[PDB]
């Protein structure tokens, strides 16, 4: 995922 | 040269002509009511896009985006705050037309600023990954509502991903750095609006009655609950004790004995509680173990074999799990680029020319993780790990293994969630022991889960590989080496082979011909250098819930269409 970090 | 209202990755889209409304929603669902969902674990603020902080449920769909996809096709893209769009024939250009009528929650207009305004934000103050997958792209406003983007080369799949971007509002992300997490939400466009929460417990949405895209195909039979609220809890047992209870409306059942054995009492008797279990047919998400193989004690592939040889899941189906799950054996799970038959001539002609840096049995077998009889201590199996872990120098010294060189232990640490289900811990943990291998246990709170497993500060930790359709560029973020320090590289691995592939799939974005090759042959790659252990999955979607709901004919392929069920005032009028 290139917008947002890990969750 | 060409003018389209629908898009896709490959293939043409399902909804190229007359699209009213999608095939798997009620046009006609009556809007109202309540559903009330559970979370595991805490959040701390608002902000999906952060540099960190643990972000709250339903907080990456807070904003309306240019295009949105459907839910029964890998990869098509239909209107939402675009009506339209032109584009060169290889897609390295498009100008997106704005619709009119878009607008935010405070009544402000959506505008071609806008979008030029958040790639801007993105590229300055985003995810690191993002300014390097759009190095060298330019968002510009050449109009008042028309956005033209240009990519420095090729990339169909990145143009359309582009098209999944939240459109933020410049009037307020003016004041706000995009890498700071968010103690209050965003000013936002979507169908649901934040309007209550309690830090770390709960988060309330409401719906917008008067969203501006309400009527449009992509959102008619959706979005009908008036309000979903979230609830917090710290561990999945309560959490399926609430349910029973009627603490909140819907639970995704992924406890195998849960399931077989605990879906029993009044609630079920007087058929208050509806269960349902269908199989699934399409690409799959996959559990693993990942290894640090930057940590010393992982950088040796015969130790990760070995410690892969010692975790026995024919045992733990049949004792623990009553059969109910499938062994993960692929990247690409149960669609046509696992590779799961021997490399045809395509793939040894992208292969080949890496044998020097590739196990040779890329080449002579299919890959599939160890087989145990079912019954405990498997000889066989057991025996290969010691055979391993003493060819790589790990040699039993009393009751422990030890470096033979150096006579320091075999000891590694497990960072568990302490919110999961881990009835296979103990299990694994004593076959390490009866090897000589030390695994300490030790379960953290959901934040420091989130920023260890951004950091990667563990040796090993569980990891979800999320169900990959087709070999998307995507690939990149979690495996090639630029990307190490995306948070999406569990293993960190820095590989030239892997990098290679990766670029070939990149540069054949949307040519489905040649990323079937290209994705079975980067299977092999990944499967057999151990980077992960894989556990398990399961082709069937088993789901309970509160019998206050009506559904759909059809349910989508991709998701399970919740968005799609409303309130039905009939069936909740029979409930206590």
């Amino acid at each position: 995922m290139r917008t947002g970090n890990a969750x | 040269i060409k003018e389209s209202y629908a898009f896709a990755v490959l293939g043409e889209p399902r909804y190229a002509f007359n699209f009213n409304h999608f095939d798997y929603v009620n046009p006609a669902a009556p809007k109202g009511g309540q559903i009330t969902l559970s979370a595991l674990g805490t959040f701390d603020n608002f902000n999906r896009y952060a540099l960190r902080g643990n972000p709250g449920a339903r907080t990456e769909q807070l904003y309306d985006t240019l295009f949105t996809t459907s839910d029964d096709e890998p990869g098509s893209y239909y209107p939402l705050i675009a009506e339209s769009a032109r584009y060169a024939d290889d897609y390295s250009w498009v100008e997106v037309a704005i619709n009119p009528r878009a607008r935010f929650h405070d009544g402000s207009p959506i505008t071609a600023r806008d979008v030029e305004f958040t790639f801007q934000k993105f590229m300055t103050e985003g995810v690191p990954q993002f300014r390097l997958v759009y190095k060298g792209t330019t968002v510009k406003a050449i109009a008042p509502l028309t956005v033209r983007i240009e990519l420095a080369k090729p990339g169909k799949e990145d143009m359309l991903s582009l098209f999944s971007l939240p459109v933020f509002p410049e009037k307020y992300w003016k004041d706000h750095k995009l890498s700071d997490p968010l103690a209050t939400p965003p000013l936002a466009s979507g169908p649901y609006r934040v309007t209550s929460w309690k830090m770390g417990q709960n988060i309330v949405y409401s719906r917008v009655k008067d969203y501006w895209a309400a009527n449009l195909p992509v959102n008619r039979g959706r979005w009908n609950f008036d309000t979903i609220r979230y609830d917090y809890y710290l561990d999945d047992n309560v959490a399926f004790e609430a349910f029973k209870a009627g603490a909140f409306d819907l639970r995704m059942e992924n406890d195998a004995k849960n399931w077989a054995t605990r879906y029993t009492g009044k609630n079920f008797d007087k058929k208050y509680i509806i269960k349902d279990e269908q199989k699934n047919e399409s690409a799959q998400d996959t559990r693993w173990l990942a290894f640090n193989i930057q940590r010393p004690v992982f950088s040796d592939r015969r130790v990760r074999e070995a410690i892969t040889l010692a975790f026995d899941f024919e045992w733990m189906n049949k004792a623990l799990f009553y059969n109910a799950w499938s062994r993960t054996n692929s990247y690409f799970q149960n669609t046509e680029y696992a590779a799961r038959n021997y490399p045809d001539a395509a793939e040894l002609v992208l292969l080949a020319p890496m044998k020097k840096d590739l196990p040779s049995e890329v080449f002579t077998q299919i890959y599939q993780p160890p087989v145990s009889k079912g019954d405990g201590y498997d000889r066989d199996n057991l025996l290969k790990a010691d055979k391993l872990l003493n060819e790589a120098g790990w040699v039993l010294k009393g009751q422990q293994r030890v470096n033979a060189t150096e006579a320091q232990p075999l000891s590694f640490e497990l960072l568990l969630p302490a919110s999961s289900n881990s009835q296979w811990v103990l299990p694994f943990q004593h076959s390490l022991q009866r090897l000589g291998i030390n695994m300490d246990i030790r379960k953290v709170d959901n934040s420091q889960i989130t920023n260890r497993m951004r950091s990667r500060d563990y040796d090993m930790m569980p990891r979800v590989w999320r169900a990959m359709p087709w070999p998307s560029s995507d690939l990149q973020i979690s495996w090639s080496s630029e990307y190490i320090n995306s948070t999406y590289n569990a293993p960190g691995v820095q590989s030239p082979v892997i990098d290679s592939l990766i670029n070939q799939i990149i540069a054949a974005q949307g040519n489905k011909e040649k990323l079937l090759p290209l994705g079975r042959a980067l299977d092999r790659v990944l499967t057999w250098n151990y980077y992960m252990l894989p556990m398990w999955y399961m082709a069937e979607d088993r789901l309970a819930w509160w019998d206050k709901f009506s559904q759909p004919a059809v349910r989508p392929i991709y998701s399970l269409g919740i968005d799609t069920w409303w309130y039905d005032v009939n069936k909740a009028a029979k409930l206590p």
